[PDB]
């Protein structure tokens, strides 16, 4: 739906990455993935715990 | 310097695109090339083995 919103409207989005970080990420994958993102906005979507 | 080339790899600083330069203390026994450094290291020295 982000995709299909942000590729369609008038305003111009520039969404830089998507960002699916799966298993346990105790610190392997999370600090090798999550070092990319650098821009201003995050958004984020997961359970309270994670 | 080790540290930081092995931190800096991480972030994505050293593609085919990135040089780095560092002077002679950085290298400077030859022969001892650690696993984080990479190839290219444009780096002065003395008189590697003609002397």
């Amino acid at each position: 739906f982000v995709k299909t919103t942000v590729d369609n409207s008038f305003v111009g989005w520039d969404m830089q990455n998507v960002i699916t970080l799966d298993t346990s990420f105790e610190d392997a994958k999370t600090q090798v993935q999550l070092k990319k993102i650098h821009s201003s906005v995050i958004l984020l979507y997961c359970s309270k715990d994670e | 310097a080790v540290l930081i080339l092995s931190e800096a790899r991480s972030l994505g600083l050293t593609g085919y695109d990135f040089f780095w330069i560092v002077p002679s203390l950085v290298s400077g026994n030859t022969e001892l090339i650690p696993k984080e450094f990479p190839s290219g290291l444009i780096s002065v020295s003395y008189d590697d083995w003609d002397y």
